[PDB]
């Protein structure tokens, strides 16, 4: 069934599993035409697929050519997502394949279920948590690879870096989800927090600043601090 | 005009014959139903006065044999049996007919309701849905489950309706997932009509039989099947024109006949709103949409 705060530990047990977020698959800019009408121009997208135990993120890049000549793109995007997830699962051996796929938006349930009919033993589940995987394109190296793609492409990066050398998956998912959640509420502030210190380097090979344990505690506090404020600034509290 | 003689009426019971019904008192001198129109299937059904639980009944066709109803006190129900002595049958019927111990199938001459509800229903197909091969008639009741229901528990007492499942490999061609799920024309025309039912008359016959079992017995699995067969047509972009026009007629008379007080349980809001207002065929069912809007506007 649905995944919520009560079964918030199942994510880190030993059933190989991935989450699927489709919020960045079909992306457009809206603009005026010469005649004064409105049109859309698609830009590259990605499906944010995340192993929340290991942090592996399969950023299947959706090149704008996939929309060419198609109608009802917002509907197609959900079926394109399900097709690509199904293809991903099929490329793996059975033992390497996951046991559950959790979709972040309920509208993905039917497309994925239909694409996964060949896999009756893989549970397709919704969730009630408000998960911040739409903010994945606020991560500079992820946005860069999506925007540079000239063809369909798979960009698989472990979003936990080497964080699992020092902390548990539960904590790693908590750090990642708070980092992502902050970026969604106020991207500029969140990014300032993360880079305000020039001596801490997002190493070339990692998506996150090489913080020490103590520095991560400060960063996390600053991010929870941002989310708090924006909540007030939004509601005036 | 044929006859179903009754050996007696030892327990108080409401007896239905097709869309008609009448109350028989305990040990009343009731000995059957006469003037039954030849050419159609019929259903004779029962609701005991003391136990409104379990409506039950028998589908039959008087062209296929001489049938009588005898209360069995051990099993506690009105059974239908076949008389194999044609001389006994004529003698027993004539006897009861001369003493005026039978009710007359009370059809109005203008009234084509029963024909319209059973146009495509044949006994031979009923007997494949209700498997009891030693009888020429078929027993159904409120509690019998369908083969599809049993997959999600007595197989001999099941309704063997054709399994329809929109999220199944039968319904969805590999590589056409989105196309086949959002437009079920393949599943309707190739899998069901060409492959399984062979023609639209057999499809409509099962649809009509499912509705009648839902209406007369409150059989939940039958109601599921009726709605699934409607939804499969309405969710197909490509349906033969004669099929759409015939479905409109079929549903019109089903909706006309439904008791106004049973519409809350026999009609599925989602299916009907989808079929009438959202589906490919939302503009193809003019007669059904008009009677639904004037009779059950609350549902919509
Ligand atoms: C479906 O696979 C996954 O969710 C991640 C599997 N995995 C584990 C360890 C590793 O080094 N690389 C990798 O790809
Ligand atoms: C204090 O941080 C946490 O408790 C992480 C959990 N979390 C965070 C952000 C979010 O959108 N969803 C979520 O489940
Ligand atoms: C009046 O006698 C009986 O009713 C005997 C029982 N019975 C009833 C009807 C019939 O066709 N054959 C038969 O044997």
């Amino acid at each position: 069934g649905a995944m919520n705060s009560s079964n918030y530990a199942e994510l880190f047990n030993n059933d190989i599993k991935l989450f699927v977020d489709d919020t960045n698959v079909y992306r457009v800019t809206v603009h005026k035409t010469f005649e004064g009408n409105v049109a859309t121009k698609a830009i590259n997208g990605c499906i944010f697929t995340l192993n929340p135990k290991t942090g592996h993120l399969f950023l299947k890049i959706i090149h704008t050519s996939v929309w060419a000549g198609q109608k009802r793109l917002s509907q197609l995007a959900k079926w394109k997502t399900a097709e690509e997830v199904s293809a991903l699962v099929r490329s793996l051996p059975k033992e390497e394949q996951p046991k559950q796929i959790i979709v972040t938006r309920k509208a993905m349930l039917d497309p994925l279920e239909v694409h996964m009919l060949d896999f009756p033993n893989i549970a397709i589940r919704p969730t009630e948590l408000r998960l911040p995987f739409s903010a994945a394109m606020s991560i500079d190296k992820l946005s860069d690879v999506v925007m540079k793609a000239t063809e369909p492409q798979m960009v698989l990066f472990n979003i936990y870096d080497d964080w699992l050398d020092r902390i548990s998956s539960y904590t790693a998912f908590s750090r990642l989800t708070l980092l992502l959640r902050a970026l969604k509420t106020n991207e500029e502030s969140a990014k300032m927090i993360l880079l305000s210190d020039p001596t801490i380097t997002i190493k070339s090979y990692h998506l996150w600043p090489s913080f020490t344990d103590e520095q991560w505690i400060t960063i996390e506090s600053q991010m929870r601090d941002l989310i708090l404020t924006e909540y007030g600034r939004k509601y005036n509290v | 005009m044929n006859t179903v003689p009754f050996t007696s009426a030892p327990i108080e019971v409401t007896i239905g014959i097709d869309q008609y019904s009448f109350n028989v008192k305990e040990n009343q001198p009731f000995h059957g139903i006469k003037d039954i129109p030849i050419g159609h299937v019929h259903v004779i059904h029962f609701q005991h006065a003391d136990n409104s639980s379990m409506r039950y009944g028998y589908w039959f066709d008087c062209r296929m044999g001489n049938f009588y109803i005898q209360y069995d006190p051990k099993d506690g129900l009105y059974k239908m049996m076949e008389e194999r002595d044609g001389a006994k049958f004529e003698n027993i019927v004539h006897n009861f007919k001369e003493r005026q111990m039978m009710v007359s199938y009370p059809k109005i001459d203008e009234d084509d309701t029963w024909y319209n509800l059973t146009e495509f229903v044949q006994m031979d197909k009923i007997r494949k849905i209700v498997r009891k091969d030693e009888n020429q008639f078929s027993y159904v009741d409120s509690s019998m489950t369908t083969v599809q229901e049993n997959e999600l528990s007595d197989p001999a007492h099941s309704l063997n309706y054709t399994v329809i499942n929109f999220k199944s490999r039968e319904a969805i061609r590999p590589g056409h997932e989105m196309e086949d799920f959002l437009d079920k024309s393949y599943y309707l025309n190739t899998v069901m009509l060409q492959g399984i039912f062979k023609n639209s008359s057999n499809y409509f016959g099962e649809l009509q039989f499912a509705f009648l079992n839902a209406m007369f017995f409150g059989n939940y699995g039958s109601s599921l099947q009726w709605h699934a067969m409607i939804e499969l047509i309405c969710s197909s972009a490509t349906v033969p024109k004669h099929m759409l026009d015939k479905l409109d007629e079929i549903l019109y008379y089903q909706i006309k006949t439904l008791p106004e007080q049973y519409s809350d349980i026999l009609l599925n809001e989602r299916v009907w709103n989808i079929c009438l207002y959202s589906s490919f065929q939302k503009n193809s069912l003019h007669n059904t949409e008009k009677i639904m809007e004037n009779k059950y506007p609350e549902l919509l």
